[PDB]
């Protein structure tokens, strides 16, 4: 999920952008 | 764009942000 | 738009606090 | 919807937690 | 209503900062 | 509501929205 | 205080609330 | 109050520090 | 004022997110 | 400048960028 | 004046409040 | 810079002041 991949990890724009409807 | 841990309300600004028009789940911890 | 937009950043603020591990969507289009 | 709802008059935390989930 | 709501958000932020360990009241009925 | 260390400014807005018309008091670090 | 008990610790909403006038 | 002096114009942090303690 | 003041709030912390480490410049008079 | 652009009209993340460094 | 650790967008708005009509310049890392 | 200075340490109000333009 987003947390396990931006916050406990550092996210790129592009990999946030998976999480827009 | 930040190289940086966005966790909690941060997160969800820069989703917000990202996101525009579109608009956003956020499922929180999965 | 800006007002509604500044608005919508305190909302998502707020639901993020109050919605919890459960989350939620945002959305209206 | 949220947003006509809470930006025009303010939405208590109450309120807000409607659109949660 | 929600404009000087999202108003008092930014000020309790504010007072956060400027007012550290000194805390701070926030009230007005 | 969250599961969260609520600290600094987020332990504040989290205060503010809590607390609604009554209004709180902030005396940080007892 | 609410540092001690909301930040050192994790608070219910109930423990937050304790801190409203 | 503070609201009516500074959500009305721009209070600086010496105008807000008056609201401290 | 305030909301010209408030709107800033918001455009200064969405700037740190879309700049990173070049950073910006927040100025105008 | 961004404030009267980014102030009346909501400006993306691209329109910000134009603002970077 | 606080005596914390202002990191990220805490930094940011910080500087934001404190320069007023100034404004302000954000190196990020240096 | 700002960061090692008010970030990785603490500042002082007059420290961060020396990033106003
Ligand atoms: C109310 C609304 C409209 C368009 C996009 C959104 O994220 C929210
Ligand atoms: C918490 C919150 C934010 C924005 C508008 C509201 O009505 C309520
Ligand atoms: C100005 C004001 C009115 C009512 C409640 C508050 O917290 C603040
Ligand atoms: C710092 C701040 C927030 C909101 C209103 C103001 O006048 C000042
Ligand atoms: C991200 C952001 C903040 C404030 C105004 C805007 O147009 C955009
Ligand atoms: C647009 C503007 C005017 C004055 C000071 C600022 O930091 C920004
Ligand atoms: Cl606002
Ligand atoms: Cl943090
Ligand atoms: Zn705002
Ligand atoms: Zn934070």
């Amino acid at each position: 999920g987003i947390v396990e991949q931006c916050c406990t990890s550092i996210c790129s724009l592009y990999q946030l952008e998976n999480y827009c409807n | 764009f930040v190289n940086q841990h966005l966790c909690g309300s941060h997160l969800v600004e820069a989703l917000y942000l990202v996101c525009g028009e579109r608009g956003f789940f956020y499922t929180d911890k999965t």
